[PDB]
């Protein structure tokens, strides 16, 4: 299971059968590539990294030629440094000179891997002339200029094997390979803005981001997604103010190189109509004004109501940090009561698993473990409608490895075969009793993923208590080293929100709200208002929320703070600011500790590291990042998850509906940029075949 | 330490390592031109020396603490405004803001040259 | 230059297969294994052309869902191979070789004489829609290099004479003919 | 510990990160994994505001871009000490063993088929 | 500094004219150090005078460059850009005039009495102090050490020219008159062989890896254009190490020490100056004296405070 | 801000703004400052979205178009670098250097 | 000289923001932003020359790749204010639409060496 | 000074030795077609002053509210 | 397996090992079949002896040489992808494998294309690199811009546009792909030009010779001008 082999005089193990590149990347050894890359196929297309093999006539390509035990592997022949220089040579004289307008400037890989490997004389006439290519057009979201494509076919290995829309094909020979399709339709799929960090040459690229800035301007910054439960791996290019696009940094755990297509253009959706300064109503006439002026007239507002008791109703926006929400929940308490909920459509009641037993709640396997599941099944979800790169580990372990996959619950079409079971929580019951309790039983470690869809509808009951007991009911598995039972978010915050415990209690969920802390809640806000409603609305791009607001705070969104989030499997992930708020805009924490200045209860806390030394006092797995291991309560937690909600809830049979209908438009930042609505009206004939 | 013959025209030089906390002795005991290079030495890093007459500050402010060689302080400075308006002809700093920052470059390539050794031996 | 162009020009997805054509289908699909089943995809667009001829996107698309196939796939297929005709072509297609031996034997004053008699582009159409010029590279039969092939078959060892005297026949006439002579020595 | 060479109350004030430079997605290239970084946070209200007059960011951080480059991430945090700012640091995230065969191009029964 | 960091060698017509400019530069730096010498000495005319044709160099700069005196000619690549011939057919004909007003200045303040008291054994410094000192250049030479680097350490083509090097007797303002006025007729013999031995060749070096493409073929090939790119956004590939290099500018041996990183920016530079030393000798200089031999003795040691840090 | 206006100036040749998020308007453009002053500072820009209007179409009947836009007049190399851009669909006229619109026939 | 941006015959504002005078300006004089104008070429929003600050080293001239930034001849300054020197888009374009026959005598003399 | 049309300014300048009213092939590249030619306007109320071009990067939102 | 190699099977297991192992050399063996075609006498196909005369192949089979044994100017051995043997050494050499391999031509295909000395070996070798134009696949990186690269300048070299030297940049481009490529297509379009530096050049420069003024003086206006090559 290791092999030493010896790239000049750098002896290393590897595993048998693997890639010689993989070998010279562990021996430190910089190989020059184009079409290999490490979560895509192996392709021989590039033909530059060639490397000198002992008993091999030719200099072989070490992307494909697999490892055999104890090789003399040179790389500084000068047969191969003076191939090299052939056909880095051979790969140039056919492209266009696009290197001042083309976008990737200081990152076209070809460019920067030229120098050090190139030859300065590319042999031309003003007779000759190269080719020309046409220009495609793949979507409104991304920028195509095909004559700068080198063939490297990462895109079509890429649109095919992880993505799953095999529309991105090849075509032709000799010079007319051409990449895309010569039906001319859109790319209209989940993660497709992947592939123009894929891409490396500048063929493919960024529409919004088109030609904004060039990546030495640029304050590359390490930050952590919103928009998706998963907290995904990104990294923000910013120019000092404004926010010019985002690049999914590497991490091999979460979501190790993709970033979902909805938080690619947070970027339009940032710059666009962000609230910059407090606004309040005369009522339908809707004026800012002073900081202190909107503060004292809260505070003078909540004299005049006095709600004592179990009122002030705050409830947990979608997009927001964990210290704001301490800061809710403390000041909420502080004040007198607890009423604090989230965006969900009559979830004003507890999800049916308790704030107990930590394991119960989230997606508590592992994100890589997924593909070492034997075969799972999904319920009142659509993953590709949430967390598309959860979806783009399903199908790559649905190409790597035999899985039976079922859908039960909503109509979805998804690339990796599902066999759908009904629309009815009597099919849901009907399939785990009828085949899949064979299944799941004789499998080897499964999975069963839960949508958040269900936790909103009132059949959060025996929908939910049948598939507690049968987790518990078939507990062969499912219960010491693998926990199989899981669940998505649709928004990050949410699962800190449910983890710092946002109470939906009975006793204070059965009043009338007085006074509302919205935070970004645009889903709920048109039906829970009263007449006496004196909505304070705190955040930013006030899309809807603010157009129900009587005071408007201006909140400091995601890229503006340190926001310490939580993935949807438990995992502590702290951001970095990577620019200033726009206007007057204060941080979100502090805006909550000055509004328990005025309205006067204050809290115990007010510097930067107290806040996180309360949100260790309050639950120390969010100060321990990115880490993981809750094998305590793998068994007592379906216990408390089954007993509690069990019969209260007749099982109602409406239909599973769809969670999401337009992906594109969410968040009240992706609710709000010209890109997301010229990418939501893509859905038409153009797209369909 | 960069050093010159003059019957033999060859170079030299000689490395010492010093931190910011311990000295390490001077050389102006051998000769006279080392007491105005030691001062630039100590200006522009807090190097601190030992066994030496006058070591001053030649090359920063006289009420200019930091040292601007280590890069610690970046080219800003902590302190470097100056105006003189109200409290008269009181140049005296501020914070200093300047007013457009120095935009940097963070670009970086593959890797320059593995080096082709040579030595006698 | 062989392209890869739009699909605008009154070709968008309206066509079929017929009667006999689905069972020499099946026919020819039960010559490959019943699982991992694709490879009877390049016959079938040729039994495809030989219903249609100028192969569309239509009937390509038609084949795609026959073969439980994602489209794209089938058209990088039928982007490499040139017997896959897109553009109409006219009733008889006129392969002239012009490859080394078919050069030195002089099949170059064959497309000369062609070219006289159809007064057409190598790369064209007559407007008679009756021929399409083609220059074609070797078809191996090298044994009478001024042959050329037309739209089925090849037409061994042709003076100028003999090529216009089949463009005066092949407008009605058939010539079911190798050569003038019988054989090959 | 007195700084002896520091005039600023950075000391006492913000919050610095050490960091391995991420791996950049979209080159192939791997030069930024070699290094450790120091970097001053922007947790600031001066945070590079806009110009009003000709329209540039003039910032009011004295030290907005400033980068170290360390060697070892303990020698950087026995810097980060000894000249004793609080830290913190952050662990870089590597790409794992997957074995490749190029052959990967061989099925059994089964639907999906690929390029 | 640079491009012996790179190991790379410009060609040899870009050593002769990197010659030829370091010479007509040595005639500007010891003209304007002479005539504001005498200026703060107090004679008007010699200022005036030699500024008369440092004007005319000031155009062969121009003609060159891109301003009168600043310029971005030289690179470590070899230089910008080559001459243009009306330069190189005029500087003859100026050089044909610069030996006789040369004498034309020199007759009346070499021989008079005045600067025979006005300076005398002025700031005597002996070769055994002026070594310890760390001084060079002309006061070195001043004080008889037939020493520079030209001579003994030939960069850039001054070893194929014939080149004399003048030396002092006596450690004195006088012999660091006399040798300044010396050197003014040693540069011109090496403007006069670089003008017959100036070769036809690439002026800039040789590959275009490190320096710059030539601005014709940038617009008609592809890596003509990524070197462009490159060159111009991320400077270029260094390799590591150290290195000091140092030439004698006429104001004394410059050195320049450069660690190099392995990357675009220089990690570390350091100048040396013969101003930042000869200013630290001043005082043990300057002892036993008055105010007004203080004036000249510092024109003497090219106290030109833009040469400081 | 307030009320004040000065209307001799729209925003060039060209009527409206010249691309995304370039305005005209003088109130946010600090109306503070351009009193006493003669609006004959220059607003000499032509806006050359106007002057590709101003060009003609040129016409290839290949399929492949080099662009050099120098002149015939100089020594030197002048024009932007010899981009081949393709003629394929009509649409596509658009050399990225200059804006001069090539359609094949 | 004084920076004046020149233009195509029948010019289409010749400068591409192609940033590479940005990346060698020694006191980084230059503030570029740019954007896809609306006929789907890429223009300069604002173009920034801090003349405050600008060393004239002429690198600008010797990189944009399509020669539209050019240093003029031309002293012709002595501004009262900075708010008088801080050069925009339209001084620079309307600074070549004053001259471009004296730039075109320097380039025709120059061109051939650049 | 800058009353000179610049295209002369060489040619007081020593840029050139033919006078620039000679050849017709050098000179025109012009349809760039207004040629107003401002000397300069320093001191004059009409000085040229400077501006942002383009509008603040962030946009701030309009406030409409609903009921 | 190729067609030829098996329909040779059951009448080589019906008959004996030694029966094919009777002829051609020691490792070489057998009979192999021979078309022969290009300007010759009678245009023929025969199944022959390995390891012959080519020039008894010619004469006694296919009539001969159109224009006799003093009228050839090349031989095409083997395949389309062999370099051509000169008329003094294609007189005596052999029909086989391994010493053919030897003589740098490796006749893997065995179809002889004879050529008249009054016809262009330029326009025969430009019209494969028009071949390996139509037939590249497209995977291969080099193989492409090869071909074409190659095509470009064969078409210089039949009109006589180019210069001394870039015959040279020619074989050391045809040296770039002669190894670099995923299947043997590439090489076997590189094996036509390395053929044409060897045993020639008095034509390239002959043909180069017809005018002056290599890479001319042109303007590119719109298109291209003062000369074309094909388009
Ligand atoms: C680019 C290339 C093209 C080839 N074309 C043919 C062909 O058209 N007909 C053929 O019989 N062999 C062809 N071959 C050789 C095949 O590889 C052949 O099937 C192989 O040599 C089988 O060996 P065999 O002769 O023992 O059967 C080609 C080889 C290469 C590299
Ligand atoms: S990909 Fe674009 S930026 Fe990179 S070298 Fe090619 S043309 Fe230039
Ligand atoms: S689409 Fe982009 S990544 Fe894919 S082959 Fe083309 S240029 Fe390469
Ligand atoms: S001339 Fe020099 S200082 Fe001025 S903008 Fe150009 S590069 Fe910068
Ligand atoms: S160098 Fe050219 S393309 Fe780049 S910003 Fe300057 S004028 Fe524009
Ligand atoms: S050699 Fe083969 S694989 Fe390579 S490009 Fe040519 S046909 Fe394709
Ligand atoms: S990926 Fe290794 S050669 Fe193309
Ligand atoms: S010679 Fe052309 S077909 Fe065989
Ligand atoms: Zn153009």
């Amino acid at each position: 299971a290791e092999i030493e082999l010896t790239i000049d005089g750098h002896k290393v193990s590897i595993e048998a059968g693997s890639a010689l590149i993989q070998a010279c990347e562990k021996a430190g050894v910089t190989v020059p590539r184009y079409c290999y890359h490490d979560k895509l196929a192996i392709a021989g297309n590039c033909r530059m990294c060639l490397v000198d093999v002992e008993r091999a006539p030719k200099p072989v390509a070490s992307c494909a030629y697999p490892v055999a035990p104890g090789m003399v592997v040179r790389t500084d022949t000068e047969r191969v440094k003076q191939a090299r220089e052939n056909v880095m040579e051979m790969m140039l004289q056919n492209h266009p000179l696009d290197c001042p307008v083309c976008d990737q400037g200081g990152e076209c890989d070809l460019q920067d891997q030229s120098m050090r490997y190139g030859r300065d004389r590319g042999r031309f006439t003003e007779i000759t002339g190269k080719r020309s290519t046409e220009d495609k057009n793949i979507g409104p979201l991304v920028k195509t200029s095909m004559n700068r494509c080198i063939h490297c076919t990462r895109c079509v290995r890429f649109a095919n094997d992880i993505a799953g829309a095999p529309e991105l094909g090849s075509s032709g020979r000799g010079n007319d390979m051409q990449i895309g399709t010569y039906l001319e339709k859109n790319l209209n799929t989940e993660l497709s803005g992947n592939v123009i960090d894929l891409c490396p040459v500048g063929a493919l690229t960024n529409k919004p981001y088109a030609f904004r800035a060039r990546p030495w301007e640029l304050k590359k910054t390490e930050s952590i997604d919103v928009m998706d439960a998963v907290g995904s791996n990104i990294r923000i290019d910013s120019k000092g103010v404004e926010v010019m696009r985002v690049i999914p940094r590497v991490h091999e755990d979460v979501n190790e190189e993709w970033i979902n297509d909805k938080s690619r253009f947070a970027c339009d959706g940032l710059k666009t109509q962000r609230l910059t300064t407090p606004l309040i109503r005369v009522g339908d006439k809707f004026v800012n004004a002073t900081w202190d002026d909107a503060l004292s007239t809260i505070a003078k507002a909540y004299q005049q109501k006095a709600p004592k008791g179990d009122e002030f109703k705050a409830v947990a926006g979608a997009l927001v940090e964990v210290e704001s929400m301490v800061a809710l929940k403390d000041m909420t308490n502080a004040l007198g009561s607890e009423n604090t909920t989230t965006d969900t459509p009559n979830g004003n009641s507890a999800p049916a698993h308790g704030i107990t037993f930590r394991s119960n709640y989230l997606f508590n396997s592992s994100i890589a473990g997924i593909e070492d599941a034997d075969a799972i099944l999904l319920v009142g979800t659509n993953p590709r409608r949430e967390a598309a790169v959860m979806n783009a580990r399903i199908r790559k372990a649905w190409l790597r490895q035999e899985l039976e996959i079922a859908s039960v619950g909503p109509t979805l079409d998804a690339t990796f075969d599902v066999a759908e079971l009904g629309n009815t929580h009597a099919d849901l019951e009907k399939a785990l009793s009828g085949e899949f309790g064979e299944v799941l039983k004789n499998a080897k470690n499964p999975l069963i993923i839960v949508g958040s869809g269900i936790t909103d509808r009132e059949d959060a009951g025996a929908f939910f208590n049948t598939i507690g007991k049968f987790v518990e009911s078939t507990p062969s598995v499912l219960n010491e080293n693998w926990n199989g039972y899981n669940v998505l978010q649709r928004s990050a915050s949410r699962a800190g929100a449910y983890d710092i415990g946002f109470t939906p209690s009975d006793e204070a969920s059965k009043t009338t709200p007085k006074m509302v802390w919205l935070l970004g809640a645009d889903e709920v806000a048109a039906s829970d208002i009263p007449a006496d409603a004196f909505v304070v609305y705190q955040g930013h791009n006030g899309d809807v929320g603010a157009q129900f607001a009587d005071v408007v705070l201006p909140g400091a969104a995601y890229t503006e703070k340190a926001g310490t989030y939580v993935n949807t499997e438990g995992r502590s992930q702290i951001s970095r600011a990577a620019t200033g708020p726009p206007g007057g805009a204060r941080e979100d924490w502090k805006i909550l500790r000055a509004v328990s200045e005025y309205l006067g209860v204050a809290l115990p806390y007010e510097d930067a590291y107290e806040v996180r030394d309360r949100l260790a006092e309050i639950s120390p797995s969010l100060v321990r990042y990115d880490l993981v291991e809750p094998t305590v309560f793998g068994d007592v937690a379906v216990q408390h998850s089954l007993v509690g909600p069990n019969g209260s809830v007749t099982p109602s049979s409406a239909p599973l509906t769809e969670t999401i209908e337009n992906f594109y438009m969410t968040d009240s930042i992706s609710r709000s940029s010209p890109t997301m609505a010229k990418s939501s009206i893509a859905f038409n004939k153009d797209n369909k075949k | 330490y960069n050093f010159l013959s003059v019957r033999h025209n060859s170079r030299i030089r000689l490395k010492t390592y010093a931190t910011e906390v311990t000295p390490v002795p001077s050389i102006t005991c051998l000769y006279e031109g080392a007491n105005w290079f030691e001062r630039e030495a100590y200006d522009m890093y807090g190097v601190f020396f030992e066994g030496h007459p006058d070591l001053r500050r030649i090359m920063t402010d006289y009420g200019f603490e930091g040292h601007p060689l280590r890069k610690d302080f970046p080219l800003t400075g902590y302190t470097e405004v100056r105006w003189d308006e109200e409290k008269r002809r009181v140049v005296y700093e501020p914070l200093e803001l300047t007013q457009a920052f120095r935009n940097f470059s963070a670009g970086s390539t593959a890797w320059e040259p593995v080096g082709p050794g040579r030595d006698d031996r | 230059s062989v392209h890869r162009n739009t699909e605008n020009n009154n070709p968008s997805i309206p066509f079929e297969f017929s009667p006999e054509n689905m069972k020499r289908a099946e026919e020819v699909i039960a010559k490959y294994p019943p699982q991992y089943k694709k490879a009877a995809v390049m016959p079938l667009l040729d039994i495809g052309q030989r219903q249609l001829g100028y192969t569309s996107i239509s009937v390509m698309n038609y084949v795609a869902k026959l073969l439980e196939m994602p489209p794209m796939r089938v058209y990088e297929v039928a982007t490499f191979y040139t017997m896959y005709n897109r553009t109409p072509m006219g009733r008889y297609h006129l392969q002239i070789c012009t490859t080394t031996p078919c050069q030195l034997c002089g099949s170059d004053g064959i497309m000369e004489a062609v070219q006289n008699t159809l007064n057409i582009k190598p790369g064209e159409t007559t407007k008679d829609n009756l021929f399409t010029l083609s220059e074609v590279e070797c078809l191996g039969a090298c044994v009478n290099a001024p042959m050329m092939a037309i739209n089925d078959d090849y037409y061994e060892d042709l003076t100028p004479e003999g090529t216009v005297k089949l463009l005066e026949d092949c407008k009605a006439g058939k010539m079911p003919t190798p050569g003038p002579e019988n054989h090959v020595r | 510990e007195i700084v002896s060479g520091a005039p600023a109350e950075l000391s006492r004030n913000r919050v610095v990160r050490i960091y391995q430079q991420a791996k950049p997605a979209t080159q192939s290239g791997e030069y930024g994994t070699f290094a450790w970084r120091l970097d001053w946070d922007i947790v600031d209200v001066a945070n590079r505001w806009e110009n009003d007059l000709i329209g540039w960011q003039s910032s009011g951080d004295y030290m907005q871009a400033t980068q170290m480059k360390f060697t070892s991430k303990e020698s950087a945090i026995k810097f980060a000490n000894k000249q004793g700012w609080d830290f913190y640091i952050q662990e870089p995230h590597h790409r794992k063993f997957r074995v490749k065969q190029y052959a990967n191009n061989f099925v059994h029964s089964y639907g999906k088929l690929k390029h | 500094a640079v491009e012996k960091l790179l190991n790379v060698e410009v060609p040899l017509r870009g050593k002769y004219i990197r010659t030829m400019f370091g010479e007509i530069t040595r005639v500007l730096n010891h003209l304007m150090s002479v005539c504001s010498h005498a200026m703060d000495v107090g004679a008007l005319t010699p200022f005036l005078w030699g500024f008369e044709e440092r004007e005319k160099l000031m155009e062969f700069y121009e003609r060159v460059s891109g301003a009168r005196l600043h310029a971005a000619y030289v690179r470590p690549g070899g230089v910008s850009q080559d001459l243009p011939a009306g330069l190189l057919d005029d500087i003859y004909m100026w050089a044909t005039q610069f030996g006789d007003r040369l004498d034309e200045i020199e007759e009346l303040l070499t021989d008079n009495r005045i600067w025979k008291l006005r300076t005398v054994n002025i700031g005597t410094v002996t070769a055994q102090d002026a070594l310890n000192l760390g001084l060079s250049g002309p006061m070195l030479r001043g004080s008889g050490i037939p020493f520079d680097i030209r001579k003994n350490a030939p960069y850039d083509a001054y070893d194929k020219v014939d080149f004399d090097v003048p030396v002092g007797m006596n450690g004195d303002c006088y012999d660091r008159y006399l040798i300044r006025m010396a050197e003014f007729r040693q540069s011109l013999r090496i403007i006069e062989q670089c003008c017959n031995d100036m070769p036809a060749g690439a002026v800039k070096v040789e590959d275009f890896k490190i320096n710059s493409p030539p601005r014709n073929l940038m617009k008609e090939d592809m890596e003509a254009l990524i070197h462009h790119f490159l060159l111009y956004t991320k400077g270029y590939s260094v390799p590591p190490g150290e290195t000091y290099t140092a030439i004698e500018a006429p104001k004394g041996e410059m050195g320049v020490y450069v660690v190099s990183d392995g990357s675009e920016r220089p990690y570390k530079c350091k100048i040396r100056a013969p101003g930042f030393a000869h200013l630290g000798a001043f005082d043990h200089i300057a002892r036993g004296h008055f105010l007004p031999d203080a004036v000249a003795i510092i024109g003497t040691m090219d106290l030109v405070f833009g040469e400081v840090d | 801000i307030p009320e004040e206006y000065t209307k001799q100036a729209p925003n060039r040749d060209s009527t409206w703004a010249p691309a995304q998020a370039s305005k005209t308007e003088i109130y946010k453009n600090n109306m503070v400052r351009f009193e006493q002053k003669d609006l004959s500072k220059q607003p000499m820009p032509y806006a050359g979205i106007e002057l590709i209007a101003q060009q003609p179409v040129r016409f290839v009947h290949g399929n492949t178009a080099v662009c050099d836009g120098a002149n015939h007049n100089g020594p030197g190399a002048q024009g932007h670098p010899k981009i081949f851009i393709n003629v394929d669909a009509p649409g596509s006229h658009a050399c990225q250097y200059c804006g001069t619109r090539y359609e094949k026939e | 000289g004084e920076h004046a941006l020149r233009r195509y015959p029948s010019g289409e504002e010749r400068c591409i923001a192609c940033k590479l005078c940005e990346a060698i300006c020694p006191a980084l004089a230059i503030t570029i932003d740019a954007e896809e104008r609306i006929d789907g070429s890429r223009r300069t929003t604002k173009y920034d020359i801090d003349m405050t600050k600008c060393i004239y080293c002429g690198y600008c001239q010797e990189s944009c790749p399509v020669d539209a930034i050019v240093e003029t001849p031309n002293v012709e300054y002595a501004t009262e204010t900075r708010e008088e020197l801080l050069y925009n888009k339209e001084k620079l374009l309307a600074n070549g639409d004053k001259w471009e026959l004296e730039l075109q005598y320097a380039l025709d003399a120059d061109a051939p060496y650049r | 000074m800058s009353q000179v049309e610049p295209g002369w300014h060489f040619w007081l300048g020593y840029g050139v030795d033919t006078a620039p009213c000679n050849t017709p092939k050098e000179k025109l590249p012009i349809r760039a077609y207004p040629y107003k030619f401002q000397p300069n306007y320093t001191g004059t109320p009409g000085a040229f002053v400077t501006y942002n071009t383009l509008k603040p990067k962030i946009s701030a939102w309009e406030p409409v509210t609903k009921q | 397996t190729n067609v030829e190699t098996v329909a040779v099977a059951p009448t080589i297991l019906r008959r004996g090992g030694d029966w094919f192992a009777s002829f051609g050399r020691e490792r070489n063996s057998g009979t192999k079949l021979f078309c022969i075609s290009g300007n010759v006498n009678e245009p023929c196909t025969v199944e022959e002896e390995m390891s012959i005369p080519l020039r008894e192949l010619l004469e006694k089979h296919c009539g001969g040489i159109k224009g006799g044994w003093d009228n050839l100017l090349g031989v095409i051995p083997g395949g389309c992808s062999v370099p051509i043997l000169p008329k003094n050494i294609c007189e005596d050499v052999l029909m086989d494998f391994d010493a053919l391999k030897d003589v740098q031509s490796g006749l893997g295909t065995a179809a002889v294309i004879v050529i008249n000395k009054q016809q262009d070996v330029i326009r025969a070798i430009q019209r494969f690199a028009a071949f390996y134009k139509h037939e590249s696949c497209g995977q291969c990186t080099p193989c492409r811009e090869g071909t074409t690269w190659l095509l470009k300048a064969m078409d210089r070299f039949r009109t006589g546009q180019a210069k001394e030297r870039e015959i040279d940049m020619l074989y050391e481009l045809t040296k770039d792909i002669e190894g670099h490529t995923i299947c043997a297509l590439g090489d076997a379009a590189a094996w036509p030009i390395q053929g044409l530096i060897r045993n020639f050049r008095p034509e390239m420069e002959t043909r180069m010779k017809k005018f002056h003024d290599e890479v001319g003086a042109v303007s590119v206006g719109g298109w291209m001008k003062d000369a074309r090559v094909e388009k």
